[PDB]
């Protein structure tokens, strides 16, 4: 076939990665081992040390929109009850 | 005609073969290279090293002998080969150079070179020795955790802290006699032998080796030191094999003749009666490959190792000897198990009789160590053309259907898929 241009991923065998020499990797067969190892040790700490790392990059920005949001509910509430009438036709014009 | 006497201590076996020349007596004992822990590995080639050093060859040769030996996983053998008028000389200078008193090969000056040769010759082994490397890889491996999972030669980490402390005490723990058996081969008759054993008095010690407290068990695993620098890619992968003294050893061993051996670019080897070559020879998948079935004395391995110039296509390699590895159990015909019997009676009867005296004496003395005493060519005949193609069937569902393998490589490997791939493609779904 047409061999098009080249990219930065080949196939298996020539992957297209750098040389690499004195890197051993052992491996034992499932069969071997047993899975759901350490479910309950990682369901506790692992999570709660990935939960500690990265919460406050989650919850800081939603706790601003949460707070401008609930905010401006509150003040659409207010404005549409009796006691903010004059402040409608204000704020309309 | 392979006769065996037990003497005081140690066994004597030996075969007397009249038409041939060089008579060969030496001493085979049954501690080799999975009788240590990985600390002081390596000390079983330090003791042939200093068995065949230059003291002791130089010695040896001014009265016309010649040194030999050969560590193995179990059996480690001493060797002194000799002319056939001439092997009184051959023991006592085995009992006066390595029975008794080794003060003169065991001092700092021909034990520090020794172990500096020994030292550069593993290193070149491991850089530049590739199948071998990889077999004891997967030996290691395989077993691993567990004693028979040690080099043979012994590893350039624990070879550096190793003094005549050591082999002191490898020789206190291990050269026994209740341990050893001594052997002769070529043209010596079976009672001038123990005649001159038992004349001089030849015993190394009374006690008995240390037992081991982990047996050998098979661990399903993968390794791959993968070098992109090496022009080729030599893998291995096997199951666990019967072991010596088992019932299934020669139907392992015709199961492996099944497959046979292959060299790519013989014109001899590539016209054989295997289906695989219908398959590995349009694409060239392969230079060689030879199947193997290593029998020691706990367990054994079984299976094939490769090289590979074309590293792209590794995978279709490993998949299609892998299928025919399962038409074993499925759907094995019986000319295949003919030619193999045929095939393996002569690759039995090409290794017991050959024209060398001491490859005879180390089999010999591994096969009176482990079993007592010898059966003959023809026993090993009758039992190999007693095999049906349902025993074949039954070993192999036994063994290789769905077992769990291991695998070692070197080389360009990343064609190589990794292992739950080639873990469940020892079993199809029926076609
Ligand atoms: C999306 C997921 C795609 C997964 C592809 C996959 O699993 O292939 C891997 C694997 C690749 O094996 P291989 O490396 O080519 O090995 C070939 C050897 O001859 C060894 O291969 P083999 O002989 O073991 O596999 C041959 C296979 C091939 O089967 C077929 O092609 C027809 C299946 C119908 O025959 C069968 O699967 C018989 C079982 C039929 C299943 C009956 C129950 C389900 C009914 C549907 O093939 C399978 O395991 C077959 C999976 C089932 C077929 C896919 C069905 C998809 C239907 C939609
Ligand atoms: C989940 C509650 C776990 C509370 C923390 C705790 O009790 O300690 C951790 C243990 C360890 O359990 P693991 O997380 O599966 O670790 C396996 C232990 N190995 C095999 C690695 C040695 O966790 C346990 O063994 C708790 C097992 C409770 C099973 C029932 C849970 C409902
Ligand atoms: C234009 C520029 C404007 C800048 C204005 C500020 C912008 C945001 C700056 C970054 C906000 C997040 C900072 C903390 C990151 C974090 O998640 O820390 C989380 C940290 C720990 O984290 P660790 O990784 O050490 O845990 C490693 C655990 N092994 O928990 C705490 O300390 C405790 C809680 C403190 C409150
Ligand atoms: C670029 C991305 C594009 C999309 C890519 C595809 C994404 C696929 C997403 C859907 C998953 C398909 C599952 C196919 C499973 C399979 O086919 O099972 C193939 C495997 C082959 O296993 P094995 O013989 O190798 O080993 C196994 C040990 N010898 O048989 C199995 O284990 C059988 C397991 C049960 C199969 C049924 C599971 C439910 C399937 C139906 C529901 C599917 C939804």
């Amino acid at each position: 076939g047409p061999p098009s241009g080249k990219t930065y991923m080949g196939w298996w065998g020539h992957m297209g990665g750098p040389k690499q020499k004195g890197i051993t990797s052992y491996a034992v067969s499932p069969y071997a081992q047993k899975p759901l190892q350490g479910i309950f040790h990682n369901a506790v700490f692992n999570s709660f040390r990935r939960f500690k790392s990265q919460f406050l990059y989650v919850l800081i920005p939603a706790g601003i929109y949460w707070y401008w949001w609930k905010n401006g509910n509150e003040y659409n509430e207010f404005l549409y009850s009796k006691a903010g009438r004059e402040e409608l036709e204000r704020v309309n014009v | 005609a392979e006769v065996t006497q037990l003497s005081n201590g140690i066994v004597v076996a030996t075969e007397h073969n009249p038409s041939a020349h060089t008579a060969s007596v030496g001493v085979v004992f049954g501690s080799g290279a999975a009788n240590e822990n990985p600390y002081n590995n390596g000390v079983s080639n330090l003791w042939k090293n200093i068995f065949l050093s230059k003291e002791n060859s130089a010695v040896a040769a001014k009265e016309g002998l010649a040194l030999s030996s050969n560590i193995s996983r179990d059996f480690q053998s001493y060797i002194v080969s000799s002319l056939p008028g001439s092997t009184d000389k051959s023991l006592d200078f085995l009992n006066q150079s390595f029975i008794q008193q080794k003060a003169n090969l065991l001092s700092s000056s021909n034990f520090e070179a020794t172990k500096k040769s020994v030292l550069k010759q593993v290193q070149d082994f491991e850089e530049n020795d590739h199948p071998n490397r990889v077999l004891e890889h997967l030996h290691s491996t395989a077993f691993q955790n567990t004693p028979l999972s040690l080099p043979t030669r012994g590893t350039l980490e624990s070879l550096e802290n190793l003094v005549v402390a050591d082999l002191e005490s490898f020789a206190n723990n291990h050269f026994l006699n209740s341990n050893a058996v001594v052997v002769g081969t070529g043209n010596i008759k079976h009672e001038d032998l123990v005649n001159s054993i038992e004349s001089k008095n030849l015993s190394l010690q009374t006690g008995t080796k240390p037992v081991l407290k982990k047996k050998a068990a098979f661990l399903g695993s993968e390794v791959r030191l993968r070098d992109d620098t090496l022009p080729k890619a030599w893998i291995s992968l096997a199951v666990e094999g019967e072991p010596v003294n088992s019932p299934n050893y020669f139907v392992a061993k015709l199961a492996a003749q099944i497959f046979g051996s292959y060299n790519a670019f013989e014109p001899a080897s590539r016209l054989q009666g295997i289906k695989l070559l219908d398959n590995i020879q349009e694409y060239q998948l392969c230079d060689n490959f030879n199947h193997f079935s290593l029998s020691y004395k706990d367990s054994g391995l079984w299976g094939f190792s490769t090289a590979t110039r074309n590293v792209t296509m590794i995978d279709d390699l490993i998949h299609f000897t892998l299928k025919q590895w399962n038409r074993l159990t499925i759907s094995v015909t019986d000319t295949e198990v003919e030619r193999a019997k045929s095939l393996l009676k002569l690759q039995l009867g090409q290794l017991y009789e050959s024209g060398n005296p001491v490859n005879d004496a180390n089999l010999l003395g591994a096969e009176v160590l482990i079993k007592g005493s010898k059966l003959s060519l023809g026993e090993a005949f009758k039992k190999i053309d007693a095999i049906t193609v349902k025993d074949v069937k039954a070993w192999a569902g036994k063994r290789l259907w769905d077992q769990d393998i291991a695998i070692a490589g070197t080389g360009q490997i990343e064609g190589l898929l990794d292992y739950m791939r080639i873990r469940s493609d020892m079993s199809m779904m029926r076609w």
